[PDB]
């Protein structure tokens, strides 16, 4: 979801 | 939150893994960080099946009242404390519990 994240 | 054990201030993500790891990369094991990349953000580090997954949290406005968030607003914290301990218990989008406090 969010770029470099592991956010869903 | 400074007074929380859980909260490791301004390390890096390699810092992060590594302390981890050290750890025994047991699964549950957690800590918090502030974002570097994020500036008045943080990020939950979280040990699951032998890999460390990185969630960014944001902080954000609501009627001009400020909470955070890890999912883009569909659930919200009033602070990292809520954050932390709502997701003890419960998974929301995290692939498992909180449940063990990396050492500061
Ligand atoms: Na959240």
């Amino acid at each position: 979801s969010f770029e470099g994240y592991d956010n869903s | 939150h400074r007074t929380q054990l859980w909260f490791h201030g301004r390390i890096s993500r390699e810092e992060s893994q590594r302390l981890i790891g050290q750890q025994g990369l047991v699964d549950g094991l957690f800590l918090v960080r502030e974002s570097q990349r994020n500036p008045q953000g943080f990020v939950l580090s979280l040990c699951h099946l032998q890999k460390v997954k990185h969630y960014l949290i944001l902080p954000s406005e609501e009627e001009g009242r400020l909470y955070f968030s890890m999912d883009d607003g569909q659930t919200r914290f009033t602070d990292l404390l809520q954050l932390v301990e709502f997701h003890q218990l419960n998974r929301g989008i995290l692939p498992c519990l909180l449940r063990h406090c990396c050492t500061r």
